[PDB]
RNA sequence: UGCU
């Protein structure tokens, strides 16, 4: 029973105290030092003894057990003649495991399933991949770090220990540790290790879970546009002579996170000084229950908007400069790619300044597109050499023209017009179309030669024979691949431009206003209630729910919202409010009701029911009114625009329901009368002895009961969280102080 | 990064240039404490307003120009050395945030500003508590408790306490006598301060020459090298015994064996044939380990050390001098080419029976087909049978090792053809082996069937005549001592097949990849310098003789072979460069051939490789 | 060798695999190391002057030589002080991010370094037992020595350990008390000599060299000091383009490929080695380079002193001579010390200190691979050199992009001279330059169009490991898989290696032919069903990564009834001697302690068939660690931080576990009653 | 006492 474990622990503690009178006078923190003292497990050349060791009379050492017969069918399975130690001393014949393969006690099938869980996952993963057709061919390897094995959930390295602590020993954690843990991974890991922990020891299960949520990237030679997303199958699907075609999609939420980040960046560029707006909004948005900073840290993707948001949070980005379908990486350059504000005065009133980027000094850029791989060297706007490793007879139109656009080498466009300039995208499209139908600028820029050794044909094809050949274009003699030695650190511009710190300045890496990507689904569980952009939601129900959660749960936001709606001032949620209420004629009555409710009760912004009534009145007040219709009295309830959802002033039904016990907004209990934590908790105390208040079992256990004071245990210390009485968080008070300092500095 | 989680990113980046943290004791902890103080300052002025202006004005981490500008407007002046952290509009007086280890017995530090003292547990002193509101106290206590949790989690309690106290040790220091000990063997002190101005002088160098012609390896002069290897190699044969176990085969051999000496060597006396006969008789009964006899002392060199030392002591005369060990130089023997030619002879069996792996995918089928092709093109060859004999002999000699035996152990070398018949290559006799290390030698009596006898090739072998079933055979019967490590290495000799398989696989797969289709039956033409002239030659026979040369190289691996092969890689690369119209340039005193020639002493296969290098052209146009 | 030089299908670079005699025996060393040790001692003195004058070189403390004294036609021992200063300044001015990372490491990472990192080493010379001992044993005995001589406790950090080492040096007499009981005495001079003593010893089983070399090991009194400088050097080297030592495997190949850009008219590629490395490098040059790095970083004095301790200790090194030079009268063999009778090392008699010999020049040992790499890299930074350089320790490759051949030759000679300025001599017979680049070698990696795979560098790992059938099969198959992934072995070689490994692995466990195991299985009607039992292989080329048991279960080759027996967690074969603790996810009692066995019955333990007090102390430490792990599940995921000593910490933890056990109050009382 |  449960008492046997306590008995065993007590006897172990007593024996360790008696058998080791010293080794406990040391501090507990000395464990990190003396856990490594495990000598006498060392051995030398076990492989040079295996043949003899197996062929010894008694090779196997096991504990004394009665399940192994002394003699079975004339063979002596075990030997107890010597018994020098008599404990872990009896020796067994080499055939004992073979004997046990039969004639042995069995185990439940659940145990067998639990033991082979990860190996079975690997086997089904192998037998579930489509074994395609082998495509033999010469291949130029690309050495990159790739994930060793797939993970059930990707978590940033800082949050792995807290996730494991929440999975295995929640009773010895604090609320900060719980907040830093990935709760989705916690649930997945708990479900996975429920049967596994019954057959694996503590450390074995801990590190099995760690491996299930650890990336563990390793460098391997891969094939471009054939990345198997994991090195589990590289020996089968890849080599220097073949690949096996496979059809596997991403099945990852990185695309949705890109969509969310793109919406945030696009809406942030429309305000004043977008950088701090984006930073503040990223600190107020939560996907599922995880803060946006942590989920950005979790997903280290190649995508542009994800990279911009990761840089805004101080993290790194792996994004590479991409033109159409060709990726460019600067091997080394004298100066960063500069930009020229080429103004076009084609018309006096109609003039557009279209800026392009070029090189100054010498530079060497690696390019990759499909199977085409190589590098080129340039000086200023002149190409010196190009080396390409491409399959024979391949058309090199698009990669070469992407190179020309990247370096601004050919000069029909950029500084010129080849026709009136209007917008960046139109000019780029015209450039590409013009050079697609007229690709002679490359030939007049590079020159022609009659040598047959040069592989680039005048029609921009690889190894096709022709009378003339394109000069200074040769085959890639040696493998070339980008590699950065120093840890690149990125700089985010005030206009949300991602820069890389080059020696002589700043190198542009990601630049919005030309990142073309259509809108996509948002990540599930996204919470925009605390952010300034609720209109990102495309669903009226979600918009209304987020707006009402913002107003109800916080008094100051309700104050600001009511004030802006009543006085027609600019509000962050003007678009949402205008899109929620149909075109009506209740604005004047709503503003009136606001006036009498404010005058009658100056102390209204403390009862959530009053906040709900004021929010309803303000939402109607800030609605889009109709001109050619006389104003009417505000109704008790109205219907959301383009929907059958009812919003009610009395909050008896529909979108908001305020029962005596609790308030429900959009089917979710936002506020509970006595058991809730809307204002949060603060730590308030670390002690080595239990304080004078209740000790909860786990941090989440104390978060549900909602006591005024409770403690948690974590490595011999007690943390007694009580309550938050301040009406502001640390982040925005720090923001206010920093802005006040900088707004005294400006004079 | 290095930012603590509880520290805000803006505060962390603002603190980077405020103080030079590298020179301060516990610079990281000092920066963290300053960040704590600035965060406390931020929390004190938590969006408080007064007369349409912030209640508190924060001086901390602000440029001195603005500080003086706003202090002048407030009719207050503070000295440069100590400046208050913040100023309160209500109850007008300057405040400074202080962190103290003990809240008790604390007095104001300066008479120009007030002190807002806090302890590491978040508590505040009485005047600070009454000045500030309850919300500010709770915020400060919560932030300080989060900081304390971070401190105790990272085991930084002592560093934080020392930083808060104000005084701490330099975290490292060197005393006086230790400094004197250190400065004993150097002309500079602990932190050297040479008086010379930095400069990179110009030094007259030399000129880089060009390797216009490839180096010529030195061919040593001396007697031809004897066959110095554990077993016979290409001159190995076997007797086709009737099917049965090892005991039956040994009984059948011994019961019908007529042994007569035809050539006796001084190294191996002909009288130790009785040792082999006794071992055969004992193994034919079922007792592989037998007792010692009189001629076992001669056969296994029992106690030879004592008589050698006694003879040395009796003959000891003269003066002590240094060792000056010498290695006799030997020339390339004629039998190396014969060994290469004879090792390629075809056989009637495959001699490579490796169980096939499973086949699930098409890649698996391709790999197994390639392996089967390689096995069938190198299997039916004498070298494969010799490799099998070496494997069996080495493993059966190594398995009876690891013990301290004072008796004699017999280790037969028997293989079985795919018809049940036993094939008796020979027998290895293991003598008294009180082995303790991995390099100490174990005495052996290697007796095995010989195909052809040669005095110059086998000077230490005593060849006997074996008469079994109206057939005539030969017996080697050499006395050798052989170490544990070498026996273990030769127990895994089957790995030698990988490199010729590597060459074959690379050729086939390159042909498949260039034309984008697998063939698996290609037997192309390989251009090689056979007799000093480039002539075509098929891939299969090339792989066969590559396997033969690799096997001959493996069993003759020694320091000379290791150095030779390590130092020929540079010359191989230089030749490959020269064959592609590339020039090779060398430093002033560059003689890459000397580091190869120093490794050419007496190894017959090293000499064979050197002659092969010399024969092929050295100048490329 | 003509058979290894194809001309039509493949190139000799691909056949460089054939220039390997591996799978043959590796050479070993037999007798006295005294001659080799004395040769390594005398070589630095022979190279200081252009004309070898050993007697005039033994009185030199700091090896600093004028630029006109630097030998250009041979090895040159010593450095130019002004050259070192200027080149270190140039290397600091460039690669500013590397210096920023160095400052980050000094401020953040260095204080968190623990002296338990010293336990990761192999056999270490012990100044107490005058022998070679495993690193944990030597570290623990050194910690006890410091604790009982300084009368205080040593902090877990490495800085505290180094400070304790420095503090003990200030004492006049030090003593060591240890269980057998026995007491040994150290003076300041004796303990200083033991601090600066390197234990020399042969290097066995080394391939690729004709002559045997000697390796050395330092004591724990200086390994800690070397650890800081090595970690700082690694931090710097990870952020500089010209380094090649901190990266390895495929990352090193990617870094090399990033520099194989040949676009100018004359594009050379120089690949070579440095001759007489580790003995032409004065530690004072490394001192000066580190001092310049720390001065230009604004570092205080204490860190400079800490960084300079190890190189001075190596300036005062005492190399342990062997058991004597071999002398013969007739056919006798006697071993005599250096100074007994004349030899070729008579000039070094004055440096004899007991059985050890001093050497103020050179390093004598590769204890500063990263620092020597930094010293090599600082010399590269100069205006004349415009190519790409990669240096690991003493193997380097250089890529030239020059307009004319004469300019390339001038750059190559400038490279040679600037290497010689800091005491690094290019091996003339080992450095080869190809004027059109495209063919080269670095760390035995040959590239012509791409880095070609090198078979026979993976053959030594193809032998079964000898632990148990499951572990052996798993690790052999995964080694083969890694070789396939890295390009060393292709489809055919991979499958052939699989077959050879499988056949040897089945032989080693008595699964082929008629053996005792096979006979027992046959007479008792036990079908194998497993690879180690003689069954047909289940693993294929594409299934190298799959576990045997899971794959057999999936394919139906292993039925569930036998699975219920093989994977029994209660089998006697792999039963543990003590109970183990188990987690219980979402349970009233989250920890249950019970007897356990390794699930697989074929993961048995093979008996091995044959400072004792320190071993019992290790066992006591293991017991304390086991009880701490049982009572503190959270130290398995994060570092231990509970306050107080071990006894009180576990006492309160055991209590708190009891009051949450959900039992009766009086039962909790009776459980607490018997807690010591 | 049995590896092609």
């Amino acid at each position: 029973e449960s008492e046997c474990t306590l008995r065993a622990l007590v006897e172990e503690y007593n024996g360790a105290c008696k058998e080791a009178p010293k080794e406990m006078s040391k501090q507990f923190t000395d464990y990190n030092t003396f856990k490594r003292y495990t000598t006498s497990k060392k051995d030398h050349a076990p492989q040079m003894r295996l043949v003899y060791s197996v062929r010894k009379p008694w090779p196997i050492s096991m504990t004394p057990s009665k399940e192994i017969p002394l003699v079975f069918n004339g063979t002596k399975l075990k030997d107890t003649i010597l018994d020098l130690g008599e404990s872990k001393r009896t020796r067994a014949n080499i055939v004992v495991p073979d004997y046990w393969s039969k004639y042995g006690s069995q185990t439940s099938l659940e145990v067998v399933n639990a033991i082979l869980y990860a190996e079975d996952l690997k086997v089904q993963r192998f037998f579930s991949t489509e074994w395609g057709e082998i495509r033999y061919g010469r291949m130029l390897p690309f050495r990159k770090p790739v994930q060793a094995c797939p993970t059930i959930e990707e978590v940033n390295p800082a949050s792995i220990p807290h996730t494991l602590l929440q999975v295995f020993c929640p009773q010895y954690t604090t609320l900060d540790s719980k907040r830093k843990a990935h709760m989705g991974a916690v649930e997945k890991l708990k479900r996975v290790m429920e049967p596994i922990c019954k057959v694996q020891t503590q450390e074995s299960a801990v590190h099995i879970a760690r491996s299930l949520i650890d990336s563990n990237k390793k460098w391997l030679p891969t094939v471009v546009d054939h990345t198997p997303r994991t090195a589990e199958m590289a020996h089968f699907l890849c080599s220097k002579y073949h690949y096996v075609h496979t059809n596997t999609q991403d099945l990852s939420d990185t695309r949705s996170i890109d969509n969310l980040c793109g919406e945030l960046v696009k809406r942030s560029l429309k305000c004043r000084c977008p950088k701090e707006t984006l930073v503040a909004n990223l600190d107020k948005i939560t996907i599922q229950g995880r803060p946006m900073r942590e989920v950005l840290a979790d997903h280290d993707g190649e995508l542009p908007y994800l990279g911009i948001c990761r840089v805004a949070m101080g993290l790194s980005t792996h994004h590479t400069m991409k033109i159409r379908s060709t990726k460019f990486s600067i091997l080394n350059s004298d100066h960063p790619r500069i930009e020229v504000k080429k103004v076009f005065s084609l018309s006096p009133d109609v003039q557009v300044t279209i800026p392009y980027r070029r090189f100054k000094g010498k530079a060497k850029v690696y390019f990759q597109n499909d199977q085409i791989q190589g590098y080129f060297s340039c000086t200023d706007r002149q190409i010196d050499e190009i080396k390409i490793s491409a399959p024979k007879n391949a058309p090199l139109l698009e990669p070469l023209l992407d190179i020309c656009y990247y370096g601004s080498f050919i000069e029909p466009g950029f500084e010129q017009t080849f026709g009136y300039p209007a917008g960046k995208r139109e000019f780029v499209d015209s450039f590409f179309m013009h050079h697609s139908k007229d690709h002679k600028a490359f030939l007049i820029h590079m020159g022609l030669d009659k040598d047959l050794s040069l592989p680039l044909s005048p029609e921009l094809n690889w190894k096709e024979p022709a009378l003339s050949k394109v000069c200074r274009v040769t085959e890639l003699d040696s493998t070339v691949q980008p590699y950065t030695s120093a840890t690149r650190e990125f700089v985010l511009g005030e206009t949300l431009n991602v820069y890389t710190q080059h020696e002589n300045g700043l190198e542009l890496l990601i630049c919005p206003t030309e990142i073309r990507s259509t809108r996509g689904p948002l990540p599930p569980g996204t919470n925009l209630s605390g952010s300034e952009f609720i209109d990102i939601y495309q669903d009226p129900f979600s918009r209304a729910k987020s707006l009402l959660k913002s107003t109800i749960l916080h008094a100051e936001r309700c104050k600001e919202f009511v004030g802006n709606m009543l006085e027609e001032y600019q509000d962050p949620a003007e678009t949402t409010v205008q899109s929620l209420v149909p075109i009506n004629t209740w604005g004047k009555s709503a503003k009136r009701k606001l006036q009498e409710e404010i005058t009658s009760d100056p102390d209204w912004h403390q009862c959530p029911r009053k906040r709900a009534k004021m929010s309803y009145l303000a939402i109607i007040a800030g609605s889009i009114q109709d001109r050619d219709k006389k104003q009417t009295n505000v109704p008790r309830a109205f219907m959301l625009r383009g929907s059958q959802i009812e919003y009610d002033m009395k909050a008896t039904r529909g979108l908001v329901v305020d029962t005596t016990n609790r308030i429900i907004v959009g089917g979710e209990t936002v506020l509970r009368e006595g058991k809730g934590g809307p204002e949060g908790y603060v730590q308030t105390g670390v002690f080595e002895e239990q304080p004078r208040c209740y000790l909860v079992d786990t941090p989440d256990h104390g978060l549900s009961m909602g006591l005024s004071r409770f403690c948690v245990h974590s490595q011999g210390r007690y943390f007694q969280y009580e309550k938050k009485i301040s009406i502001w968080e640390e982040t925005d008070n720090i923001k206010a102080t920093i802005d006040s300092q900088r707004d005294l500095k400006r004079r | 990064t290095d930012r603590p989680d509880h520290i805000d990113s803006r505060v962390w980046e603002l603190s980077e240039t405020q103080e030079d943290w590298i020179t301060q004791v516990h610079g990281h902890v000092r920066r963290v404490v300053e960040c704590w103080k600035y965060t406390i300052c931020c929390l004190i002025s938590n969006m408080h307003t007064h007369r349409g202006a912030p209640q508190y004005d924060v001086f901390k981490w602000q440029d001195r120009s603005t500080i003086e500008w706003i202090c002048s407007k407030k009719k207050v002046q503070y000295p440069e050395r100590d400046t208050p952290d913040l100023y309160d509009n209500e109850r007008a007086v300057a405040y400074k945030v202080l962190l103290v280890s003990d809240l008790s017995d604390h007095s104001p530090t300066s008479g120009i500003y007030h002190d807002l003292a806090f302890n590491l547990e978040g508590e505040a002193e009485e005047s600070c508590a009454l000045v500030l509101r309850g919300s500010q106290l709770q915020d400060i206590k919560g932030f300080l408790c989060r900081a304390l949790e971070w401190v105790v989690s990272n085991n930084l309690t002592q560093e934080v306490v020392e930083t808060i106290s104000g005084e701490a040790k330099l975290q490292f220091s060197v005393g006086t006598t230790f400094r004197t000990l250190l400065k004993r063997d150097t002309d500079w002190d602990v932190i050297p301060t040479p008086r010379v101005e930095p400069n990179v002088p110009r030094i007259e160098g030399r000129r880089w020459t060009q390797m216009k012609k490839l180096p010529l390896l030195k061919e040593k002069e001396g007697p031809p090298s004897p066959w110095r290897a554990l077993l016979l190699g290409a001159d190995s044969e076997y007797i086709v015994c009737p099917p049965g176990t090892d005991q039956e085969a040994i009984s059948w051999i011994h019961s019908q064996s007529e042994i007569e000496c035809i050539r006796e060597s001084k190294s191996t006396p002909a009288s130790v044939i009785t040792c082999l006969t006794s071992s055969l008789q004992s193994f034919a009964e079922g007792n592989p380990v037998r007792s010692r006899i009189h001629e076992d002392i001669i056969a296994f060199g029992i106690n030879k050390k004592q008589e050698k030392k006694q003879s040395a002591s009796s003959s000891a005369s003269g003066e002590w001098k240094r060792a000056e060990y010498q290695v006799e130089e030997m020339s390339l023997p004629p039998w190396v080419e014969e060994e290469m030619v004879l090792l390629r002879s075809d056989q009637e069996d495959n001699w490579i029976e490796l169980e096939k792996n499973a086949i699930y995918t098409e890649v698996d089928g391709v790999a197994e087909g390639l392996v089967d092709k390689y096995i069938e093109i190198v299997g039916r060859t004498k070298v494969a049978s010799v490799i099998e004999k070496w494997q069996i002999a080495a493993t059966r000699t190594f398995s009876q090792l690891h013990t301290d035996r004072s008796r004699i152990t017999a280790c037969p070398i028997i293989t079985r053809d795919p018809s049940g018949n036993c094939q008796f290559w020979g027998m290895v006799l293991l003598g008294p082996h009180h082995v303790k290390r991995d390099t100490d030698n174990a005495p052996l009596l290697i007796a095995e069937i010989m195909g052809e006898d040669t005095e110059e090739k086998y000077p230490k072998h005593s060849v006997f005549s074996l008469k079994v079933e109206e057939k005539q055979f030969l017996l080697s019967l050499k006395i050798t001592s052989f170490s544990r490590n070498k026996l273990y290495t030769f127990s895994n000799i089957r790995r030698v097949l990988i490199q010729p398989a590597s060459i074959y696989s690379q050729v086939v797969l390159s042909r498949a990849a260039e034309n984008n289709s697998l063939n698996l039956e290609v037997n192309p033409e390989i251009q090689l310098y056979l007799e000093g002239a480039q002539r075509g030659m098929t891939l299969y026979q090339w792989v066969r003789m590559i396997l033969c040369l690799e096997f001959l190289m493996a069993i003759y691996n020694n320091p000379q072979m290791e150095g030779f092969l390590a130092n020929m890689r540079r010359l191989h690369m230089s030749r490959h460069a020269m064959m592609e119209r590339r020039q090779v340039f060398l430093p002033f005193g560059s003689r890459p051939e000397d580091k190869v020639n120093e490794c050419i002493i007496n190894n017959p296969i090293v000499a064979y490789l050197a002659k092969g290098w010399n024969s092929m052209p050295n100048v490329y146009y | 060798m003509n058979l290894f030089t194809p001309l039509s299908e493949i190139n000799p670079t691909t056949t460089q695999e054939l220039l390997y005699a591996y799978t043959g025996p590796a050479p070993v060393a037999y007798g006295t190391r005294t001659r080799a040790v004395l040769e390594n001692i005398i070589r630095p003195y022979q190279y200081f002057y252009k004309e070898p004058n050993v007697q005039r070189a033994l009185d030199i403390k700091t090896g600093c030589k004028e630029p006109e004294d630097i030998n250009v036609e041979g090895p040159s021992s010593g450095f130019h002080t002004a050259s070192v200063l200027k080149l270190a300044d140039n290397f600091f001015r460039k690669y500013r991010p590397a210096m920023e990372k160095l400052k980050y490491w000094i401020l953040v990472k260095l204080p968190k370094l623990k002296y338990a990192e010293l336990s990761k080493g192999r056999q270490t010379y012990s100044f107490i037992h005058k022998r070679n001992l495993p690193a944990p044993i030597a570290l623990e005995e050194t910690v006890e020595f410091l604790e009982q001589n300084l009368r205080r406790k040593i902090g877990p950090t490495l800085l505290s350990y180094c400070q304790a080492i420095a503090d003990v040096m200030e004492l006049d007499e030090t003593t060591y008390e240890g269980a057998r009981t026995y007491t040994i005495k150290f003076s300041r001079e004796e303990l200083w000599d033991q601090m600066r003593t390197l234990n020399t010893m042969w290097k066995h089983l080394e391939r690729g060299r004709l002559n045997r070399r000697t390796i050395a090991t330092p004591s724990m009194l200086i390994r800690g000091f070397v650890k800081i400088v090595e970690d700082a050097a690694k931090e710097i080297l990870e952020n500089v383009p010209t380094s090649g030592v901190p990266v390895g495997g495929e990352e090193k190949l990617a870094k090399l490929a990033s520099k194989q850009t040949f676009h100018t008219a004359v594009t050379g590629e120089l690949s070579g080695d440095q001759e007489k490395f580790n003995e032409c490098l004065d530690p004072d040059a490394m001192r000066l380079m580190w001092t310049v790095f720390l001065r230009k970083l604004g570092c205080p004095d204490w860190i400079m002193e800490l960084f300079n301790i190890p190189f001075m200790v190596f300036k005062s090194k005492l190399a342990d001579m062997g058991e004597g030079l071999v002398y013969t009268k007739g056919k006798l063999t006697d071993r005599k010390p250096l100074g007994e009778m004349p030899s070729e090392f008579d000039d070094l008699v004055r440096n004899v200190v007991g059985n050890s010999i001093s050497c103020r020049l050179g390093m004598f040992m590769g204890m500063y691979n990263l620092t020597s790499t930094l010293l090599a890299l600082i010399s590269i930074e100069r205006e004349e050199l415009t190519g790409s350089h990669v240096e690991s320790s003493d193997d380097f490759i250089h890529f030239f992009n020059c307009k004319t051949h004469e300019e390339m030759f001038k750059q190559a000679e400038t490279l040679r001279l600037t290497l010689k300025l800091v005491g690094i001599n290019m091996s003339p017979s080992k450095c080869i330059l190809i004027s059109p680049a495209g063919i080269g070698e670095f760390n035995s990696k040959f590239h012509h169009r791409d880095f070609v795979g090198n078979v026979a560098t993976e053959l030594p790992a193809l032998v079964p490991n000898g632990t148990n059938p499951m572990t052996d099969l798993a690790m052999g198959l995964n080694v083969i898989k890694h070789s396939v992934n890295t390009g060393q072995m292709n489809l055919c070689t991979g499958a052939l290696a699989m077959r050879i490994f499988n056949h040897a692995y089945k032989y080693a466990y008595m699964a082929l032919g008629v053996t005792r195991r096979t006979r027992f299985m046959e007479e008792n009607a036990i079908t194998p069903l497993l690879t180690n039992q003689g069954a047909s292989p289940v693993h294929s080329f594409s299934t190298m990564h799959l576990d045997e048991v899971a794959l057999r279960r999936h394919l139906g080759l292993l039925d569930e009834e036998t699975l219920r027996r093989i994977l029994n967690p209660n089998n006697p074969v792999t039963q543990k001697g003590d109970p183990s603790m188990f987690f219980r996810i979402e349970n009233k009692m989250p920890q249950i302690m019970e007897d356990y066995s390794v699930p697989s019955c074929f993961k048995y333990t093979l008996s091995r068939n044959r400072h004792k007090a320190l071993l019992n102390k290790e066992e006591r430490y293991q017991r304390v660690t086991s009880i701490i792990n049982k009572l503190f599940p959270e130290v398995l995921i994060q570092e231990a931080s509970a306050p107080g000593t071990v006894r009180e910490s576990l006492k309160r933890r055991l209590e708190l576990v009891v009051e949450r056990s959900d039992l009766d109050e009086e039962r909790k009382k009776r459980i607490l009653s018997r807690i010591f």
